[PDB]
């Protein structure tokens, strides 16, 4: 399983970006596709998550700005970034939630809830400057 | 935001118990807590999904637990490579998941 | 959300590789026959076995 | 399209269907039989 990321870069205040996360070995449909930010030397404060279809679930502190979508044709989850603020400065991870039959665990049958995290990508640095 | 113990230093071999506080909304009532481990620069790897359950590729000495609004880690037999922050992810607390601050361990 | 599509690779594996299935489902006693096989048609013969 | 409202509002009426409404169950010929 591999996860490649792109989109982060140095921009002035109030700009726009487009985060691209392409998944090889699995899709944006197989397991929950989360977005996490890991501030340098702080915790990983959850941003958002796109499920296998149709979700607008966001965090309490970032409501009404982040928009989550996918191009299933190219298997890409997009996090379109508008109206930056100070606290969003972090390294961003597109997180693959533990898919069905997680590590062939001998108890869970098709329960896709499984709210933990599988292997991820290398992370993208998103800086507000 | 669950609170975790700060940076500490110690000896290999014995057991260290790190307990982390929480609220009754997520840890006290629901039981979908998972814990992770990361090396600075590389992405976090799974240590204990469900805490009691243990994924493969991980030494069996790692063990965690939850008690009321508190989650405890009973880690056993430290070694040199074990120096990495341990992160606690509980249930998504009515669809808004939360974590702990981080426990940076140090060895001699 | 119930969909959760497949995942394949060129070298995913023989089971993982996709057997394109066409379920040719036939009903032989449903109605007057409309589709038939490629057989040459002979002349019609009457009053003979 | 326009929604027409100038319609008298009465309850439904009822009648007797008698022996109507039977149709050919198939597209096959049968004769002098009860099937």
């Amino acid at each position: 399983v591999q996860l490649v990321e792109s989109g982060g870069g140095l921009i002035q205040a109030g700009g726009s970006l487009r985060l691209s996360c392409a998944a090889s070995g699995f899709g944006v449909r197989n397991n929950y596709m989360s977005w996490v930010r890991q501030a340098p030397g702080k915790g990983l404060e959850w941003v958002s998550v796109i499920y296998s279809g149709g979700t607008t679930y966001y965090a309490d502190s970032v409501k009404g700005r982040f928009t989550i979508s996918r191009d299933n044709s190219k298997n890409t989850v997009f996090l379109q970034m508008n109206s930056l603020r100070a606290e969003d400065t972090a390294v961003y991870y597109c997180a693959r939630e533990g898919d069905v039959e997680g590590f062939s665990d001998l108890w869970s049958g098709y329960s896709r809830d499984r709210y933990y995290f599988d292997y991820w990508g290398q992370g993208t640095l998103v800086t507000v400057s | 935001v669950l609170t975790q113990p700060a940076s500490v230093s110690g000896s290999p071999g014995q057991s260290i118990t790190f307990s982390c506080t929480g609220t009754s909304s997520d840890v006290g009532g629901y039981n979908y807590v998972s814990w992770y481990q990361q090396y600075p620069g590389k992405a976090p790897k799974l240590l204990i999904y469900d805490v009691t359950n243990r994924p493969s590729g991980v030494s069996d000495r790692f063990s965690g637990s939850k008690s009321g609004n508190t989650a405890s880690l009973t880690i056993s037999g430290l070694q040199a490579e074990d120096e990495a922050d341990y992160y606690c992810s509980s249930f998504t607390s009515s669809n808004t998941r939360v974590f702990g601050t981080g426990t940076k361990v140090t060895v001699l | 959300f119930p969909l959760q599509s497949y995942g394949f690779q060129p070298t995913n594996g023989v089971g993982y590789q996709p057997y394109r299935v066409v379920v040719l489902s036939f009903e032989l006693l449903h109605a007057p026959a409309t589709v038939c096989g490629p057989k040459k048609s002979t002349n019609l013969v009457k009053n003979k076995c | 399209c326009v929604n027409l409202t100038t319609r008298t509002q009465l309850p439904p009426a009822y009648t007797n269907s008698f022996t109507r409404g039977v149709y050919y169950p198939d597209k096959v010929f049968r004769s002098s039989v009860l099937h």
